[PDB]
């Protein structure tokens, strides 16, 4: 949260990469580090590859690193998924007595759905369309 | 919890010469008339 | 000794001067509606070299006088350990 | 103007020939308050920032943060773009708001040819920063000896 | 969008996209959910994607009303939109 | 693309004689205009997250950089501009 | 809830008076973060971008997943409702 | 594999009621499940009742006003009262 | 050590069920937190499984859930095992 | 303390309305205290059984009755919202003004939680607003403490 790309790739891309190694059958690694302070690492196998255990070596491998991560990033949960890079469907959800904003049906979903949804077999990464509500402290710099 | 919900796991069987099946279906009838946002599910031997 | 310094000392400065600060950014969402300029904001990052680390601020003296660490140390590039030694035919070498 | 403001940051030469023949503002500046020149400077661009001065590009021209087309070149090692904005009349002592000249920032990165020229146009060898600094403290705090001795 | 450039301008374009659908291809769309600063992997103030459901095949009679033609048609009249890139675009049989 | 962004470098020197730590200048920076994950709390018998942020008009322009304040050892309230220096650059929001 | 957040004691004044969260900060819930924004058609939605588990059966999981939404409807607040914007099975099971 | 005859049931809390309510649905179930001795018997809670604890609570004021940190205050009734695991022994060879 | 159900629940018990996701053949999840301070979260699988593989799916998934849990329960460390209930025989130890 | 004693702390905590009844009938001790020193009326006036208490008053349930740590039923029910098995002990001789161990009141408990009928009921009976708890606190110190301004206003 809050750091720009290259913080990002110095201080945990490069970090995550150097501890992938002794993965059968990886074909290519590719990685984006961005200033919304995201990383995503993606590890290509052969056809024919058995997912469980691409994903089992992969973490292995994280494990090691996860303790030379900054802290903030260990605490945002970093996740390893097996999933295809498009969306097999969108769920989409709205209020049609218009009596829930846009944030109050994101924070409905996030704390009522997504969970069962993202713990179904065959379901291997689920987006949120929004945000979960989190308590909000916003800072006056002249009261401070 | 069950199901990473809030729950409360409730026991019982199905009074001779009842089937389990019996037993459940008013199981379910009865937890039709719950309070609002009470909901239920099977679980275990039932779920099977 | 000379300067009143420790390797603690040493190892605070290097955490505080060699490091790789988010930052957060101008504009960020959610935004005050209206807002043109969105840009990430840089602060400290990681040293590049020896003359980085070289020039790295242990203190000032009541005088003014400033301790850097190349005042109490050597500062090069060198082997993460100093271990393991490779020849090739007598020959200085690397390998895998 | 907006795209002359990408056109001198690509280097695009002629683009910018064709904007400066269609009367696009030659000192149009972005959000940040960067101007044509200030692009070309910072990306090196030494043909584009000739053209620019010939079309009366404002020489002086400042960012949101005081900082001029020859903060830039100096600070980035673009020597001969040093000359040219200062014989283009480039205020060789300009500082930003925070009292920074392009001598310092010359002597920050080490660039010598450069120091040289801003000295043999007047840079004020004790300008202050904010903070109180010169070049001269710079060079001896970067442990620059080549740097130190010239600025004596 | 170019990085720099706001949520706020991101939705101004993703508006003008819906729009083209809701009132150019009526009678081939039936829903579009469109989502402000999420894209083809990952978040950001500058991008955007937007979900296209047309009718039903049977409603769609002619290349013309076709995924082909519609997302050719669509992109074109986007290329109409000044400092963004927007496509229109079938995903294909595979992958890979 | 490379986009403007804005590079604030903190006076080590400075902080030291104003006796200001380069811990609470990084948090308070940090958390002003990149927002911090402090703890969780529980909303309607969910856990969920707390966050601490600037209210957004207070991190919109490069001169509220300036309107923060960290305080020293010595219980002084230090304003950022006693302590740093800011210029723009240019950088990447997305590095491969 | 906010309000037990409001009244966090930073501090007692040397006075006696009290400075409470709520005296230097607005409190509310909002996102986690304010990236995504969402539209059904024009209107405010949410909604769950969901993509297959390598090599699982797609027919499988969307029934898996409409199953586990049935379960989810009855309890809804009044008026929300689930759409189906984007669902690429359709196609499979109708093509065949 | 329980018993024939045997079912085994989960009410649940799907709209935040939290654990008073849930109580008071499980209560108004079994009551009404009793009411069918001819088709349910021995329909029971598998879990625990509620029994009374003691809740005591700290005024953060009063600690503030005599200088004594929450930290401390914490760390003593928990270590004395609930017990605390500091760190290992080794004890005739073994780690404990 | 020393936490009650609550406390237990709210700072451990979900958010290790917040992060069950994306693990393989799951049929049902459930779990106690209790005033000895102790959860049991109980993951059950569709017959066939490969319970191996299901085991190392919840271990690498609470793993990564570690650093989101209290210091003295990832200093206790988390348990993940193949649930049984039988045993070849118990061996007792006794004093005379 | 006795059978019956345990039966009617049980039935009036579930709130079985008849059970206690026939509790009554056949002389369970009303004052039947557990460890914590919880009488039933304790007990039916924190879980709110309005009933129960008004059938325990009948039957000579010490309407001030404490527990260990000095806490009577009206504190329970004025912190817990039950408005009218608040007015009921009040109308039963309950001590409006009774404080706990930690010079905690009735009116304390409601002002914390905001219940505002239960603190103007307890105005209403005498209840004392200048009361101090361990800490020095009034009703209104808590109640712009906690920022409710309605509350602050009825307490002027
Ligand atoms: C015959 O293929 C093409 C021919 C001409 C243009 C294009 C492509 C093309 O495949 C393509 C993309 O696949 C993608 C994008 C794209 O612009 C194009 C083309 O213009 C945009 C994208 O990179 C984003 O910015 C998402 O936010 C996402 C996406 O990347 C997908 C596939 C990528 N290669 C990436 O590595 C990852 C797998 O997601
Ligand atoms: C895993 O695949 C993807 C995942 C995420 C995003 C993407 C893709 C993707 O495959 C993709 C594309 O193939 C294309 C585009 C694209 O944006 C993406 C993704 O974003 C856009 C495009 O029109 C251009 O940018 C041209 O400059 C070219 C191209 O269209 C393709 C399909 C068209 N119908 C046509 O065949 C055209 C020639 O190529
Ligand atoms: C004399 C033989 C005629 C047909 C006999 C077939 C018997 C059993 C068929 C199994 C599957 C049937 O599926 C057949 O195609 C689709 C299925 O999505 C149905 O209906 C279809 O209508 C239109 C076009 O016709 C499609 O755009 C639509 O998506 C689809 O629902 C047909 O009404 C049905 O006949």
């Amino acid at each position: 949260p809050g750091a720009d790309a290259k913080t990002v790739q110095d201080t945990v891309t490069q970090v995550i990469e150097q501890n992938m190694n002794g993965i059968d059958n990886l074909m290519y690694m590719s990685s984006n580090s961005d200033s919304t302070g995201t990383v995503q690492i993606t590890l290509t196998f052969e056809s024919g590859t058995d997912a469980d255990i691409a994903q089992v070596q992969v973490q292995n491998k994280l494990q090691l690193a996860m303790p030379l991560l900054p802290q903030e990033v260990q605490q945002q949960g970093v996740s390893v998924e097996k999933s295809s890079s498009s969306f097999l469907m969108v769920v989409g959800v709205i209020n049609t007595d218009g009596t829930m904003t846009q944030e109050d049906i994101s924070d409905y979903v996030a704390a009522n759905m997504k969970d069962a949804i993202s713990r179904t077999s065959g379901v291997g990464d689920v987006q949120l369309f929004g945000s979960q509500y989190a308590m909000r402290i916003w800072m006056n710099p002249n009261e401070l | 919890r069950y199901n990473g919900l809030p729950s409360m796991e409730i026991l019982g069987q199905a009074a001779p010469g009842k089937s389990t099946g019996e037993a459940m279906e008013l199981m379910e009838q009865l937890a039709s008339k719950l309070p609002t946002g009470v909901g239920y599910d099977w679980t275990g031997m039932s779920y099977q | 000794n000379k300067f009143q310094l420790t390797p603690v000392d040493v190892i605070t400065a290097i955490k505080a001067q060699n490091a790789q600060v988010a930052a957060g950014q101008l504009g960020g969402t959610p935004p005050v509606k209206g807002q043109q300029l969105n840009a990430s904001i840089i602060a400290q990052t990681r040293l590049t070299s020896t003359e980085e680390f070289g020039k790295i601020l242990l203190k000032v003296n009541q005088d003014g006088s400033r301790v850097l660490l190349r005042d109490v140390a050597k500062i090069e590039l060198g082997g993460e350990n100093y271990d393991i030694i490779a020849e090739f035919n007598g020959q200085p070498a690397s390998g895998l | 103007g907006k795209k002359l403001l990408e056109a001198a940051r690509a280097g695009r030469d002629d683009e910018v020939r064709i904007l400066m023949a269609n009367g696009a503002d030659v000192n149009a500046a972005d959000v940040v308050g960067w101007t044509p020149l200030h692009l070309a400077a910072y990306w090196g661009h030494l043909e584009i920032v000739e053209v620019l001065l010939k079309n009366g590009a404002d020489v002086n021209a400042y960012d949101t943060l005081g900082s001029t087309p020859l903060h830039l070149a100096a600070h980035f090692g673009h020597l001969e773009i040093v000359e040219v904005l200062l014989k283009n009349g480039a205020d060789v002592n300009a500082k930003d708001d925070n009292g920074i000249t392009p001598l310092h920032l010359a002597a920050n990165r080490g660039h010598l040819e450069i120091v040289e020229v801003l000295l043999k146009y007047g840079a004020d060898v004790n300008a202050q920063d904010k903070f109180g600094k010169t070049a001269f403290d710079i060079s001896i705090n970067n442990g620059n000896e080549d740097l130190a001795e010239i600025l004596q | 969008l170019p990085a720099g450039a706001t949520q706020e301008r991101t939705q101004k374009v993703l508006n003008e996209v819906t729009h083209y659908y809701l009132t150019k291809e009526k009678n081939n769309v039936e829903s579009v959910f469109a989502v402000n600063g999420f894209g083809f992997a990952g978040r950001g103030q500058n991008t955007g994607i937007a979900f296209v459901s047309l009718k039903d095949w049977a409603d769609r009679p002619g290349e013309e009303n076709k995924v082909e033609a519609i997302t050719m048609r669509a992109t074109r009249a986007f290329s109409q939109i000044k400092d963004a890139m927007v496509f229109a675009f079938n995903l294909p049989a595979i992958v890979e | 693309e490379d986009t403007p962004q804005f590079k604030i470098d903190i006076d080590q020197e400075k902080a030291q004689a104003l006796g200001v730590s380069i811990n609470d200048i990084n948090t308070t920076l940090g958390a002003a205009w990149g927002g911090s994950y402090v703890n969780d709390f529980i909303d309607r018998g969910r856990v969920k997250k707390v966050y601490v942020m600037s209210e957004a008009k207070y991190r919109m322009l490069p001169d509220d950089i300036g309107d923060w304040y960290v305080r020293a050892a010595d219980g002084q309230m230090v304003p950022f501009s006693a302590f740093s220096s800011s210029r723009w650059e240019y950088g990447s929001p997305r590095l491969e | 809830s906010t309000e037990e957040f409001g009244k966090i004691l930073l501090k007692v004044n040397q006075d006696g008076s009290r400075v409470l969260l709520r005296d230097v900060a607005k409190i509310e819930l909002g996102g986690e973060n304010y990236d995504i924004i969402a539209e059904f058609n024009g209107q405010p939605a949410s909604g769950l971008g969901i993509k297959l588990a390598t090599g699982a059966n797609a027919l499988d999981t969307a029934a898996a997943i409409r199953a586990e939404l049935a379960k989810m409807e009855p309890f809804f607040p009044s008026g929300l409702k689930i759409v189906y914007p984007y669902d690429t099975t359709p196609f499979v099971k109708i093509s065949i | 594999l329980g018993t024939a005859t045997g079912f085994d049931f989960e009410l649940i809390d799907q709209a935040g009621l939290g654990h008073e309510k849930l109580t008071q649905a499980r209560n108004q179930l079994l009551a009404e499940a009793a009411k069918h001795p001819d088709m349910l018997t021995s329909v029971r809670p598998n879990g625990l009742e509620d029994t009374p604890q003691f809740k005591i609570d700290i005024d953060q004021e009063k600690a503030q006003a005599l200088g004594v940190s929450i930290n401390d205050i914490n760390t003593t009734l928990g270590a004395a009262w609930g017990g605390s695991y500091v760190n290992d022994f080794i004890d005739r060879g073994r780690v404990k």
